[PDB]
DNA sequence: GATCAAGCTCAAGTACTTAAGCCTGGTCTATACTAGTACTGCC
RNA sequence: UAUAUACAUAAAGACCAGGC
DNA sequence: GGCAGTACTAGTATGAAAGTACTTGAGCTTGATC
C-alpha cells in the first residue's frame, strides 16, 4: 500500500530540477553536484572520468541513500580551473569515447556478418 | 545399549563435529540437552518479569 | 517520536528519535540501535508514540 | 558444594524466605588448627 | 508443702493470594421446564 | 435566487491457535 | 356445533503451587489455696 510507483525512480515531476549546484564552503575551488533520478550507472562513469583529469584534486558521488533516487558529486580542482569547468568536460569526453565505440562496434559487426 | 553401560557413547557423549554429521542417537541425545535449553528460555522470563 | 519495544527491561528500551520519511512499509532503525532495544530483524515490531 | 544461583536465588534474596534450599555457612579457622589439616579436621567433626 | 487451676507460649494445621510484556487471527455463545394457545377428535 | 442532505454503527465474554 | 384433551411452541428461570500468616489447641509453669 506504500509501495511506491515503478516510474518514479527515472521521472521528474514538476518543480524538481535535474542538477543543483552548490558551492562548497569548506574548501576553495570545491562544488558539489546534485543529480536528481539518477543512480550508480550515471555517477560512476562521471566521478571515473574526472579522475583522469589532471586538474582535478577530488572527485566522488554517493547515493545517499537508496530509496529515494538522487546523485552527490563533490568536486576540488585546482585554483583558476572551475570545477563547473571540470565536470563539463567529463560528460563531453564521455560522449566522445561512446560515439566512438558505437562506431567501432558497427565496424566490427559487418566485418564479422561474411568476413 | 546394553543395561549398565557407562561408557562415553551410552551416556551422551557426542564424538562427531556438526559437519560430519551426528549418528542417529547421538542426535535424540542432542535433542535432549536442547530441550532443556529451549524450556529455561521459556520458564526464566515469566520469573523474571514477575 | 517516542519508540518503544515490548518488553521494556531498562530505559533504554524507550529512546526519543527524529523522523525521516521513507517508503515501503516497516520503521527503519540504525543497527547500532539494536542493542537497547535488544531487538533482530525477524518478524519484530517496535511501537511508536508521537509527543 | 551445588548452591543456587540465578534466579531462583533471587526470589531467596527477595522474598527473604525463612528457609532458603541451600544454607551454607562459612568458617575460618584462627590458629594452627588453619595451616594443619589434622588440627581442621578435629575441629571439623566438632561442627557436624 | 502439695495439688489443682489458670494463663501464656509455642507449634501445627488450615486457609488465602499471587503466578510476563505487547500484538494478530479464528469460532461460538444454553437447555430444560412450565405455561399457554391452538387444533383435533369425540359426544 | 436562496437553502439543504455531518457521520454513526458494528456488543461483550469465553476458549483455541500463532507471533516477538 | 361445542367442549375437552393433548400436543407443540415459546418464554422464562437457573498427578505434576508454593509460602506465609493467623488461629487454635496443648503443654508447662506459677500461684493460690487447703
Ligand atoms: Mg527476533
Amino acid at each position: 500500500m506504500n509501495a511506491p510507483p515503478a516510474f518514479e525512480s527515472f521521472l521528474l515531476f514538476e518543480g524538481e530540477k535535474k542538477i543543483t549546484i552548490n558551492k562548497d564552503t569548506k574548501v576553495p575551488n570545491a562544488c558539489l553536484f546534485t543529480i536528481n533520478k539518477e543512480d550508480h550507472t550515471l555517477g560512476n562513469i562521471i566521478k571515473s572520468q574526472l579522475l583522469k583529469d589532471p586538474q582535478v584534486l577530488f572527485a566522488g558521488y554517493k547515493v545517499p541513500h537508496p530509496l529515494e533516487h538522487k546523485i552527490i558529486i563533490r568536486v576540488q580542482t585546482t585554483p583558476d580551473y572551475s570545477p563547473q569547468e571540470a565536470f563539463t568536460n567529463a560528460i563531453t569526453d564521455l560522449i566522445s569515447e561512446l560515439s566512438l565505440l558505437e562506431e567501432r562496434f558497427r565496424v566490427a559487426i559487418k566485418d564479422k556478418q561474411e568476413g | 545399549f546394553i543395561k549398565d553401560d557407562y561408557g562415553p557413547e551410552s551416556r551422551g557423549f557426542v564424538e562427531n563435529s556438526y559437519l560430519a554429521g551426528l549418528t542417529p542417537t547421538e542426535f535424540f541425545f542432542h535433542a535432549m540437552g536442547g530441550r532443556e535449553g529451549l524450556i529455561d528460555t521459556a520458564v526464566k522470563t515469566a520469573e523474571t518479569g514477575y | 517520536v517516542i519508540f518503544n519495544r515490548q518488553p521494556t527491561l531498562h530505559k533504554m528500551s524507550m529512546m526519543g528519535h527524529r523522523v525521516r520519511i521513507l517508503p515501503w512499509s516497516t520503521f527503519r532503525l540504525n543497527l547500532s540501535v539494536t542493542t537497547p532495544y535488544n531487538a533482530d530483524f525477524d518478524g519484530d515490531e517496535m511501537n511508536l508514540h508521537l509527543p | 558444594k551445588n548452591v543456587t544461583l540465578g534466579v531462583p536465588r533471587l526470589k531467596e534474596l527477595i522474598n527473604i524466605s525463612k528457609k532458603p534450599k541451600t544454607p551454607s555457612l562459612t568458617v575460618f579457622l584462627l590458629g594452627q588448627s588453619a595451616r594443619d589439616a589434622e588440627r581442621a579436621k578435629d575441629i571439623l567433626c566438632r561442627l557436624e
